């Protein structure tokens, strides 16, 4: 029969842990680092592009920061392809909500739905889990700026500052060291870059190896604006903060 | 060896054996003894009912399938219930659709095929019970032996279960004698009780311990238990 | 019967590796080299027609395929896997796009569809990943020219130029030397030929090399006239003769 | 399609997947519940493996199933969401057909059934979760506290605790809770609850949340201060000796 | 058919006729249009004979299942809703039934629910259902007081069905009475109109038209 | 691995046998049938003094004339009880009469072997056998008071008295000597209480043990604590009497 | 049909619904409340097909309460009406459509403004100062087109309704047995028990 | 490595399907059975071991008919044989229903062939434990066939399988050589009875029962029929006589 070749991706270890989730997490830990920092007037998302080349087209590239909504975006740490499958269903869920209630989807509802999809691959179906961890950056009129994180287990939590992928331990300690409740978007932008700068497994931290995004509520308007920085823009903010 | 080829019914051993089927057959051997024999006018079933405690009952081993057909089981009782139920339905279909009583020979073919399906597919298991089928149809008295392997055979008499070998040799000896017990049921039954007792060893067939069933020319398949079998002990 | 293999065949190992995908990549590594170079007014993709016998007609076997009139694909790895992928790609371009918007899909989206198909062979039950890496070159009005690589995992990335397969490491190094953001299509074709020569052991000519480009529209390849807005496909496979003419200027 | 029997018997008569499911519970943060004479209190501990969270949005441990019943747990967080959603749906369905909200036992019996079912269905692993369900039956003032576990087993308790170090805190409750005189007050009930958690939380004003549930859908969660105040009065009872 | 049920000081009175028809053919004069779901639950029947009988007997089984499951007597509200929701599933299929679910529960007190095949479910103090309903309403409405004595209430209900049996060609046979208190229902006999009419006429001096 | 419906070389189904082992670890349950009714008693066995013992339901009603006691993985018994209640109520709807105790038992046992990963015989969707045994007691016109033992194997035996659970081998021995065709309901009660007391680790009292019976006259009833407390006291006295 | 009316004044939305439930030749009930509270600040009235009416109201109520519990938040009136519209729009193309018309009156605590939504069984939704379903609208729209004012107080709104109910009790063929009036504002939903003579 | 023989559709390093090969063992361990093609028909004979005197003689028939013109006999696991015949019957009924004409022997052979080959394509099924000899008369002659557990089959002049297949084949080869012109149905029946007797030496321990059937354009009108009474005994004797 087939039973012989079944890995049984959804069983408990004698210690009550889920093998595949633990191994998927191990996979994630080797992924480019992604950081999320929430400020009083906005949120910052930054990620390190794992592996690059002279010939890689950075202007047309995007492997870590995706727009899910006009008010929500995510930073990815793990298998890009797996992430894309989840990102697309997340985009659909957001539109179903909008069509049903004629209101943008509250950040947590969307994060919970995505986390639930992941949880499923954990309890039934016999399929491998998604090797992905997300950092959600969004805004809604009930909780304002919010930062969440979800991983292969389907568990999710909220943060003021968080990191996923490689060297999160070092990154977290640095963040927990300089973060301050009354920070400001610009302060956060700088904190994010400094942290990545000290955790990178690379020589220096250049712009061609980064992706940046911010969600601010442009004072001159009154609405929320997402901004996925362009190559040049990253190069700039890189010199200003003193990393050149 | 074996251990590597007895994991499921969909695997042949290097010598062409099906161990799961053979292990199922083992459930029969571990089952209480039952005997069957027929003349030209009747067919009889005699079975030794086994009990758990002296506080428990002696589990029935004879199931009526239709006014003209019935059987005795040895092994997993639930599997007998399933198979006899399928037999009850096939007998029923024959009457309702064709107004025809099902031929014992056909009943045997149907059972063989139903068991065969659980020996070539993954996920299922062979049936773990043996059956002795008796009946009177348009060609007289009949006795069939059903094995979980799907093998069904027509005999003048036979026995299955633990120590069944005793009763079987006895019948193979008494053949020329009982095969002629026509027109006399009591004799055929007695001849059956004598064959069955040839497999005793533990105790002796008592009243609430012996079970007999008969069918024939002008006798609808009926089961006798307890006081009803007293006159045969 | 009935596929009872409803569980994944690719799972995470203690180290976090996805074995089957890793192995699929190793298959791609043994495959014949293929590359793609993007110019300012076009893109060129090429590979070697490694005929498996002189009795075989290498023309009846195309490693470079048209997906849409403005998009082409080439590969490295398991040829059969590629063939079915091309069939599925050509069809998804219709079912998921042309039949909805009445126009062919932009390169990035079709690449996205192909990548999805490949990711599923990485998680669905009862299957193994595709043993190939594709290079997809194309053009679309709002994005211009582009070149993409799609790996067995389903991951894809945009390239200025690159190579996959057998001698990809050396070929990539050679491309990094000759590439610049001002190359004209003919220049890229030339650099493409030079790069491919280092990977070819035996004969190197228009009959052993397969090369196509995505450039200007070919009204002569449209099949009809009378509709101004329809100027023809941008995808064109070079002829054996067209290749040789450029080899003399090698 | 997938229907492999994951929860099956072993030679000793155990079902290891359900057993290992319990191990996932032992690993979860501790949760406790004690019933007063006119209320039931639910306390949970807050991990500290990583601290820099946004408490406003991060999902809380005590969840309202309906306006008169709450559910807390120990184990896999992702799994608990599934059980809570099904409970909430069953609660509304019950109001819809019976025209009366669920009793606490009914709601418990339902959650437990879902857990049991996942222990003998093909293709699924048991829930690595144990719950404490408390509240007041419609129009009733008698407090209710139940506990469910991976196997599908459930029962009511005067007070109970689940999760890591629940062994320790149960001992505390077994020799600090008198059925003769249950915490006759919302205050002394919340105090007995905090005391029990301190036996294992090891000084954690922000590492201990509490929710008080009174009759007629009167449910409220205490703030850091309100709790921190109880801790304070508690550490003095000690020093004053 | 004529059936009624009304609430008053002494609980609930339930009265029904016993005539079954097949058009203008009197199929029977001795049919039971009241079903005893349990010691404290009654159900009345009007409409399709089979539909009423079959589904109300089924309702009984559902109520019994509730008691085994919840270790508690089912409420009148929930019992009436089981039937109401069942019937609603069949809306459009042609089921035909005008029903009343009457009972007592410490939690609800005397309770009456009108439930019909259209899916309508109504709680109320007075209901008359069936082809003869209006005739019953005429007598019942003009003599009803919340403060009727159990004796007087029982009689009004009986007299109302009698009114209906007289004027409605499709109602008749006998009158079956019931009284519901918190100790359950109490059967109050089968009264044949054949004798009940003349008796009531003489003793009451009503039905002054008919010549006797 | 190995199929959930595989035979051992001895002709036994692994999963069913292992199932029986789990039932051995269960709380004790005892049933005694007399021409005056059948008594069913069980060891509550709470696992902590904080657990409200009366919320331990190991004796349940199937119908007014049929009661049930369980032992083993008790959570596994819920669907069985539900199936039984439905079968009993359904039978009454279809036939305007009570379901025979044997018929009810046979129905419950039909669920037993309905397990597997795709057994060719119907649609047995249940990953494993039940891990609980049941004592089904009741009364019907044709065969009077009866007690049945339903196992995960699908076989059900009828007993004059029977014990299941951790102290069964011991308790069964007791029942062997104590039972006789003329026991009164009262004798049966004390007898159940007595034997439970012998096998139980805890000192038997009205809170960690529970009695119940089924009589043709009043049907299945679960004795409230006060009623059993007196029966316990009455037992202690008759024992000390000699 | 039954009378279902709604009027949005300055700081509240008032809903008036007839009390009669008639079948054929008989008025079976005269105290029927054709309303369901969907959330503390959102009320829905309904009229239509005999059984569909309540089944739909209760089904919607069940869903909103579920959302409230799950999100520990109250959906805005606009959000709830959009949800209701979609349900009806699905229904109209189903096997057996819900034949129910509704009025949704809610007080949006975030905007601090009352809102009245009229939605028919086809899923046709519109937001209005005042609305009605059935034949009622034929006498009340022009009446209100004349007497209605934006800045009216809740008390003025009630007098305006009284004017409507009187017109209906004068010209409508059916005896709808008066109406039950409910007010939805910043403090919730309350029923004006005294309209039988206000 | 090893273990290539534990799952049905697996190719061993030498390109074999070991489970099919083990199926063959079950066949060689079975009773002997044969088939003989004559000038206008075919004859089928089989050995029936008399386990004991209890077996009612002549009652446990082994040869099976398909439609009205085809005979089938097999050696190996009897239940598997019946299974294959049931399929053949459904298969023949289907062909007749659509094309009106009863199914041609070649066509029928492939129906059994494809079905049997199908049982060597998946590990969820076991191969057939029988080699089947079958045939009959059709629009253009007589046809004899033998189908192996692998699904392999060919047309035969004579065929045998089971315990004594070698003796039988030896005998069949003689007949083929000494009768290039063709044997007759009458002759074939006797010759078949002889070969079964000769081939019974590889099991001479247990007594047996002879069973013959035939389908001849002239002797049976093209319909499959069993050999009974006088014609049977006459063949039994012809054997008993040449067995000495």
């Amino acid at each position: 029969g087939s039973r012989r070749y079944d890995s049984r991706t959804t069983i408990f270890s004698p210690e009550g842990r889920l093998y595949q989730v633990e191994y998927a997490l191990e996979s994630i830990s080797h992924a480019g680092t992604a950081i999320g920092i929430m400020a009083s007037d906005g949120i910052v998302l930054a990620a390190e592009r794992k592996v690059t080349s002279t010939l890689l087209e950075q202007d047309t590239s995007t492997e870590k920061l995706y727009k899910l909504n006009d008010k929500i975006a995510v930073a990815v740490a793990g298998l890009t392809a797996d992430a894309e499958i989840l990102i697309n269903t997340a985009r659909i869920h957001a539109q179903n909500y909008l069509k049903t209630y004629n209101e943008d989807i509250p950040v947590e509802i969307l994060v919970r739905r995505l986390s639930d999809i992941k949880q499923g691959y954990t309890q039934h179906g016999g399929l491998r889990p998604f090797g992905v961890s997300f950092i959600y950056a969004g805004y809604d009129d009930r909780y304002g700026y919010q930062l969440y994180t979800s991983n292969p287990s389907g568990n999710y939590t909220g943060w003021k500052a968080i990191s996923v992928g490689a060297n999160t331990s070092a990154a977290q300690t640095l963040l927990q060291m300089d973060y301050k409740d009354d920070m400001k978007v610009d302060d956060a932008i700088e904190l994010a870059l400094k942290t990545l700068s000290k955790t990178t497994d690379s020589s220096a931290l250049t712009y061609d190896r980064l992706e940046f995004a911010t969600i601010r509520k442009g004072a001159n308007d009154g609405e929320v604006y997402q901004k996925i920085f362009k190559p040049q823009e990253i190069k700039d903010i890189l010199v200003k903060t003193g990393i050149t | 060896f074996r251990n590597n080829y007895d994991g499921d019914t969909v695997t042949f051993s290097p010598t062409g054996r099906l161990f799961q089927v053979e292990y199922a057959l083992e459930a029969i051997k571990q089952g209480s003894v039952t005997v069957g024999l027929r003349s030209n006018t009747h067919a009889v079933l005699v079975a030794l009912k086994r009990n758990a405690d002296e506080l428990s009952s002696y589990q029935k081993k004879i199931i009526k399938c239709d006014e003209h057909m019935g059987l005795s089981l040895a092994g997993l009782a639930p599997d007998a219930r399933v198979l006899s139920n399928y037999l009850r339905q096939q007998c029923n279909y024959s009457s309702l659709v064709f107004n025809r009583k099902l031929a014992v020979e056909r009943a045997g073919h149907l059972l063989c095929d139903k068991a065969q399906k659980n020996t070539q597919s993954y996920g299922g298991r062979p049936y773990g019970v043996g059956l002795l089928i008796i009946g009177y149809d348009k060609s007289g008295a009949h006795l069939l032996e059903f094995q979980p392997s799907g093998n069904v055979t027509e005999l003048y008499g036979t026995a299955i279960g633990a120590r069944s070998q005793g009763a079987k040799t006895y019948l193979e000896r008494t053949l020329d004698t009982f095969i002629k017990i026509d027109g006399n049921p009591d004799e055929l039954i007695k001849a059956g009780v004598e064959a069955i007792s040839q497999s005793l060893r533990d105790e002796s067939l008592t009243v609430d311990n012996l079970s007999i069933a008969i069918v024939g020319k002008d006798t609808p398949f009926t089961i006798y238990d307890g006081e009803a079998v007293a006159k045969y002990i | 019967m009935t596929d009872r293999y409803s569980f994944s065949l690719t799972t995470f190992s203690p180290s976090g590796k996805l074995g089957q995908i890793d192995y699929a990549l190793t298959a791609v590594k043994q495959g014949v080299t293929s590359l793609g170079i993007k110019a300012t007014n076009g893109v060129v993709i090429a590979t070697e027609k490694k005929s498996s016998s002189p009795l075989a007609m290498s023309e009846t076997l195309s490693k470079v395929s048209l997906l849409t009139p403005d998009i082409g694909a080439v590969y490295s790895g398991m040829g059969p896997d590629y063939r079915v992928l091309v069939d599925k790609s050509r069809k998804v371009a219709h079912t998921s796009y042309k039949r909805i918007y009445g126009e062919y899909p932009p390169t990035k989206l079709l690449v996205s569809e192909v990548a999805k198909i490949m990711q599923e062979a990485t998680q669905s039950g009862g299957v193994r990943p595709f043993g190939v890496s594709l290079l997809i070159a194309g053009h679309d009005e709002f994005n211009g020219f582009s070149l993409y690589q799609v790996d067995p995992s389903g991951s894809y990335f945009p390239w200025k130029a690159t190579a996959i397969g057998k001698g990809s490491v050396a070929a990539k190094t050679f491309l990094e030397k000759r590439w610049n953001d001002e190359l004209e299509l003919e220049d890229a074709i030339h650099i493409a030929l030079l790069t491919l020569k280092e990977s070819v052991e035996g004969e190197f000519n228009g009959d052993t090399i397969e090369l196509a480009i995505i450039g200007d529209e070919n009204p002569d390849l449209l099949g009809y006239t009378g509709i101004p807005t329809d100027k023809g496909p941008r995808f064109r496979k070079l002829t054996s003769q067209e290749i040789n003419d450029r080899l003399e200027a090698l | 399609g997938y229907d492999r029997a994951l929860s099956i018997f072993s030679p000793d008569g155990h079902i290891f997947q359900v057993e290992y499911a319990l191990e996932a519970v032992k690993r979860g943060t501790c949760a406790v519940g004690v019933k007063g004479k006119n209320c039931v209190v639910l306390g949970c501990e807050r991990r500290s493996t990583l601290k820099l969270q946004d408490t406003r949005i991060t999902p809380s441990k005590v969840s309202k199933i309906d306006s008169h019943v709450v559910l807390s747990f120990s184990g896999l967080n992702a799994d608990s969401r599934i059980l809570i959603e099904k409970a909430r749906v069953e609660a509304q369905s019950h109001r819809l057909t019976l025209e009366d909200p669920v009793t606490v036992e009914y709601l418990t019996r339902y959650v437990a059934g879902v857990q049991q079912r996942y222990t003998q269905s093909g293709g699924v692993r048991p829930f690595g979760v144990s719950t404490l369900i408390a509240g007041f039956d419609p129009r009733d003032d008698e407090p209710k506290l139940y506990q469910t576990e991976p196997s599908g087993i459930y029962s009511s308790w005067s007070a109970q605790t689940i999760g890591r170090n629940s062994k320790t805190v149960r001992e505390f409750l077994e020799k600090n809770y008198d059925r003769k005189e249950p915490p006759a007050t919302v205050e002394e009930c919340v105090k007995l609850t905090v005391r029990s958690l301190l036996e294992v939380v090891q000084t954690g004003a922000k590492n201990i949340e509490i929710t008080v549930v009174k009759p007629d859908s009167d449910i409220v969660a205490l703030s850091s201060e309100e709790i921190n105040q109880y801790v304070t009065q508690i550490e003095q009872e000690k020093q004053e000796q | 058919t004529t059936t009624l049920a009304f609430r008053f000081q002494g609980g609930i009175i339930v009265a029904v006729d016993s005539r079954a028809t097949a058009g203008n053919w009197v199929a029977s004069q001795t049919v039971k249009k009241v079903i005893e779901i349990n010691p404290f639950l009654l159900g009345t029947m009007a409409g399709g004979a089979a539909d009423c009988q079959f589904w109300e007997t089924w309702l009984g089984s559902q109520c019994r299942l509730h008691e085994l499951r919840e270790k508690e007597r089912i409420s009148v509200a929930a019992a009436s809703k089981i039937l109401s929701n069942l019937v609603y599933q069949y809306k459009g299929a042609g089921l035909s039934m005008g029903t009343m679910i009457c009972g007592y529960t410490r939690k609800e007190g005397p309770t009456i629910y009108y439930v019909d095949s259209d899916g309508t479910r109504l709680k109320g103090d007075i209901f008359c259902v069936g082809s003869g309903q209006t005739f019953a309403y005429g007598v019942l409405d003009s003599n009803y007081k919340w403060d009727l004595s159990v004796e007087d209430a029982l009689y009004l209900g009986k007299r109302s069905i009698l009114a209906a049996a007289h004027r409605d060609a499709y109602s008749g046979g006998s009158v079956n009475l019931y009284h519901v208190t918190e100790d359950g229902w109490i059967y109050h006999g089968n009264h044949d109109v054949g004798e009940l009419f003349w008796k009531v006429k003489e003793e009451e001096g009503s039905f002054n038209n008919v010549i006797g | 691995d190995r199929g959930v419906s595989t035979f051992s070389p001895e002709g036994r189904l692994f999963q069913v046998e292992y199932s029986l082992e789990a039932i051995k670890l269960g709380s004790t349950a005892i049933g005694i049938a007399t021409k005056e009714g059948v008594v069913l008693g069980v060891e509550k066995r709470a696992t902590s003094p904080l657990l409200e013992s009366d919320s331990i339901e190991k004796i349940v009603e199937i119908d007014r004339h049929i009661g049930c006691a369980m032992s083993g993985l008790t959570a596994d018994a819920r669907s069985m009880i539900e199936h039984a209640r439905t079968a009993a109520v359904t039978h009454n709807l279809y036939y305007d009469e009570d379901i025979n105790v044997e018929s009810l038992t046979q129905s419950v046992c039909d669920l037993a072997l309905r397990f597997g990963e795709g057994a060719s015989g119907e649609e047995r969707l249940m990953s494993r056998p039940f891990g609980v045994a049941l004592l089904i007691a009741g009364h019907d016109a044709d065969d009077g008071y009866q007690l049945f033992h339903a196992e995960p194997s699908g076989t059900f035996y009828r007993y004059n008295a029977k014990a299941i659970g951790s102290g069964s081998e011991g308790a069964q021995a007791e029942l062997l000597n104590e039972w006789h065709s003329s026991l009164t309901l009262k004798e049966a009660e004390l007898l159940v209480l007595k034997i439970l007391k012998q096998v139980m680790e805890e000192k038997l009292d009205e809170n960690n043990a529970q009695l119940s019976c089924i009589t043709k006259q009043d049907g299945f009833k679960i004795y409230d604590n006060e009623k059993t407390a007196e029966l316990i006291k009455e037992l202690k006295e008759k024992e000390a009497a000699e | 049909m039954d009378i279902i009316l709604g009027i949005r004044v300055q700081d509240s939305v008032i809903l008036a619904s007839s009390k009669a439930v008639t079948r054929g030749i008989s008025v079976l009930k005269d105290s029927d409340d054709k309303t369901r509270q969907l959330s503390p600040h959102t009320l829905m009235s309904f009229a239509g097909e005999a059984g569909d009416t309540v089944q739909f109201a209760e089904y919607i109520q069940a869903n909103i309460q579920l959302y409230s519990i799950r999100e520990d938040y109250e959906l805005s009136p606009q959000a709830v009406s959009s949800f209701v519209r979609q349900e009806l729009a699905k229904s109209i193309r189903s096997r057996r459509p819900y034949q129910v018309n509704v009025l949704i009156g809610g007080y949006d605590k975030k905007k601090n403004k009352p809102e009245l939504y009229q939605i028919d069984y086809l899923g046709t939704k519109v937001e209005l100062p005042y609305g009605a379903h059935g034949y009622s609208g034929f006498y009340t729209f022009s009446l209100l087109d004349h007497h209605y004012r934006p800045d009216m107080t809740t008390e003025e709104g009630l007098d305006l309704l009284k004017l409507c109910v009187q017109e209906l009790e004068k010209r409508m063929p059916m005896d709808f047995k008066g109406v039950i009036v409910k007010i939805v504002d910043k403090d919730g939903i309350r029923q004006v028990d005294d309209f039988q003579a206000q | 490595g090893t273990g290539y023989d534990l799952s049905n559709s697996v190719f061993s390093p030498d390109g074999r399907n070991f489970q099919v090969e083990y199926a063959v063992k079950a066949v060689e361990n079975g009773t002997t059975s044969i088939g003989i093609k004559c000038n206008d028909g075919v004859v089928f004979a089989v050995e029936k071991l008399i386990t004991s005197k209890l077996l009612v003689p002549q009652k446990n028939v082994k040869i099976q008919v398909v439609d009205r013109h085809i005979g089938c006999v097999y050696s190996g696991l009897i239940p598997d044989g019946r299974h294959l015949v049931n399929r053949g019957r459904e298969e023949a009924a289907s062909f007749k229903k659509l094309y009106k004409t009863p199914i041609p022997i070649p066509a029928f052979a492939d129906r059994l062939g494809q079905y049997v080959q199908a049982h060597t394509l998946y590990n969820s099924v076991r191969p057939f434990g029988v080699s089947t000899i079958f045939g009959g008369v059709d629009k253009n002659g007589a046809h004899l066939y033998m189908l192996e557990p692998s699904g392999s089959y060919w047309g035969y002049k004579g065929a045998a399988t089971g315990k004594g297949r070698q003796s039988a084949k030896a005998e069949l080869e003689k007949l083929v050589d000494h009768h290039p012109e063709g044997l007759s149905a009458r002759e074939a029946v006797k010759q078949a009875a002889k070969i079964i007797y000769l081939a019974h030496e590889d099991n001479k321990e247990k007594d047996f029962e002879l069973e013959i059937s035939w389908c001849s354009l002239s002797e049976t009108n093209g319909l499959h029929k069993f050999v009974k009474g006088d014609l049977l005994q006459e063949a039994i004797d012809f054997a008993q006589k040449e067995i000495n």
